[PDB]
């Protein structure tokens, strides 16, 4: 069900800077007051990253924001999405997304979480979809147009059906989920953080330690992902596949790691809270 | 900050024997830093050496 | 399945507990080529095709 | 498949198991063993891949959910989470000295 999506126009992309955030824990072992200094691939403090726009208002004439460009993995993303109903949806890890090598598909749709493994034949711009009925008032998931086609695939992944919220609520952000995507060794090592917001521009100042997730044995060399968004076709906009989409209000930060030293310090129970640069500023070294 | 050749002494000691402590886990040129792993993950003579 | 239908059955991410095939009564043939049958509590494997 | 032929003309349901090792880690293996916990005795432990040599007492270090070893600020092996029962014991080596 692939469908080129139009009426979509160009902008150059903003940069917000990341205020200390981006520390998770290296290892598995357990200090208790004791000013540990780990090497590891960490992101720069006072670093500014790309910070993709999707919303769609009225004073947006025509503009339509919805980005999802295919982005580079050189060795890590700082994914972090300030949602309020639920826009940022899964991704699309993966190598070539031509259907010769394996991609690394995490999408968690209506039911549940389905982390597989397999070759798909993705198209240039994958969605999910989600329709708004004026009888009964229920938003439910019915387009799925991710990939096109499956082969043999390899070690896969479910969990128990649930059911979220998905609703247009109004107002600012009230939630922020920050992701570290790491693969080293066969091990693609996923962390994760849900802290709450009350914001509604660039992300907040503060600290937070990420927890370990998931160390799933995929084995694959990805070096290229893209996002997976979802859109809010109602009854407003009218048209066909191509045109009369909506975009909600959402936005997704993407930074990228890189090798330096941290000075970390844990406290009396074993959670990180707070850490140091090592090479920011002459104070910091 | 009155006492302060007392604590100087006492600090001196206390990394005198965490640099002792930390010494440990060195590789000095060899493989590995941990002997059982080296007699057993290799033949004798390497090992011995 | 048939016999030009052979359907695989790779499975893996398991604890497989061959204690359970060779100390059976209800089979016929068991010629094992070179895994040592009683060794298989001792090898992990990535896929293991049926 | 006649039920009325000899024993050499008889269904045979034959399974053709087999097994290869791919670059990828390892996800499917055969059974472990486990030994009793003799705890307050200087004995040889291994858990999941660390050795030593001590007493396993029982501390009261609480760790992190995610969390499995325990070290100090000298960076060594002090406190050790029974894989079984989440318990965290305390590793501190016998006695020892001079005479
Ligand atoms: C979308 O555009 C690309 C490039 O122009 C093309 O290869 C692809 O087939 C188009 N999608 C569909 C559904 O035709
Ligand atoms: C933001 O990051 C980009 C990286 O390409 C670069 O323009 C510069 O480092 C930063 N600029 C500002 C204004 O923060
Ligand atoms: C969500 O994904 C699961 C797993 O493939 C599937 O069983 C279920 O039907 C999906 N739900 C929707 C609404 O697409
Ligand atoms: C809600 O209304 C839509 C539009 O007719 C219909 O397709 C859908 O089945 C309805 N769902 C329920 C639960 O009534
Ligand atoms: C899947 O099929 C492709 C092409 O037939 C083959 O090269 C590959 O080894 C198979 N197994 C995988 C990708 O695990
Ligand atoms: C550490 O844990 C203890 C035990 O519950 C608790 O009383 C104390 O507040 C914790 N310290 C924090 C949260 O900084
Ligand atoms: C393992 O089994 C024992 C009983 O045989 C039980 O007491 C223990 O809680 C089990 N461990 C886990 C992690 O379930």
């Amino acid at each position: 069900q692939c469908v080129n999506l139009t009426t979509r126009t160009q902008l150059p992309p903003a940069y917000t800077n990341s205020f200390t955030r981006g520390v998770y824990y290296p290892d598995k072992v357990f200090r208790s007051s004791v000013l540990h200094s780990t090497q590891d691939l960490f992101l720069p403090f006072f670093s500014n990253v790309t910070w993709f726009h999707a919303i769609h208002v009225s004073g947006t004439n025509g503009t339509k924001r919805f980005d999802n460009p295919v982005l580079p993995f050189n060795d890590g993303v700082y994914f972090a999405s300030t949602e309020k109903s639920n826009i940022i949806r899964g991704w699309i890890f993966g190598t070539t997304l031509d259907s010769k090598t394996q991609s690394l598909l995490i999408v968690n749709n209506a039911t549940n979480v389905v982390i597989k493994v397999c070759e798909f034949q993705f198209c240039n711009d994958p969605f999910l979809g989600v329709y708004y009925h004026k009888n009964n008032k229920s938003w439910m998931e019915s387009e799925f147009r991710v990939y096109s086609s499956a082969n043999n695939c390899t070690f896969e992944y479910v969990s128990q059906p649930f059911l979220m919220d998905l609703e247009g609520k109004q107002g600012n952000f009230k939630n922020l989920r920050e992701f570290v995507f790491k693969n080293i060794d066969g091990y693609f090592k996923i962390y994760s953080k849900h802290t709450p917001i009350n914001l509604v521009r660039d992300l907040p100042q503060g600290f937070s330690a990420l927890e370990p997730l998931v160390d799933l044995p995929i084995g694959i060399n990805i070096t290229r992902f893209q996002t997976l968004l979802a859109l809010h076709r109602s009854y407003l906009t009218p048209g066909d596949s191509s045109s009369g989409w909506t975009a909600g209000a959402a936005a997704y930060y993407v930074g990228y790691l890189q090798p330096r030293t941290f000075l970390l310090k844990y406290n009396e129970n074993g959670t990180i809270t707070d850490a140091v640069d090592c090479a920011l500023d002459p104070l910091s070294e | 900050s009155a006492l302060g050749k007392l604590q100087d002494v006492v600090n001196q000691n206390a990394q005198a024997l965490n640099t002792l402590v930390k010494q440990l886990s060195s590789n000095f040129g060899a493989i590995s830093s941990v002997l059982n792993d080296i007699l057993s993950r290799l033949d004798p003579p390497e090992a011995e050496v | 399945a048939s016999v030009y239908a052979w359907n695989r059955k790779r499975i893996s991410n398991c604890v497989a507990d061959y204690s359970v095939l060779y100390n059976s009564a209800s089979f016929s043939t068991f010629k094992c080529y070179g895994v040592s049958p009683t060794k298989l509590n001792d090898l992990c494997f990535t896929n293991v095709y049926a | 498949f006649q039920p009325t032929n000899g024993v050499g003309y008889q269904p045979y349901r034959v399974v053709v198991l087999s097994f290869e090792l791919l670059h990828a880690p390892a996800t499917v293996c055969g059974p472990k063993k486990s030994t009793n916990l003799v705890k307050n005795k200087c004995v040889n432990f291994n858990f999941n891949g660390l050795t030593g040599t001590g007493v396993l007492t029982e501390s009261n270090k609480k760790f992190l959910p995610f969390q499995q070893f325990g070290r100090d600020i000298a960076d060594t092996t002090d406190a050790v989470r029974d894989p079984q029962t989440l318990e965290i014991l305390d590793i501190t080596p016998c006695s020892f000295g001079g005479v």
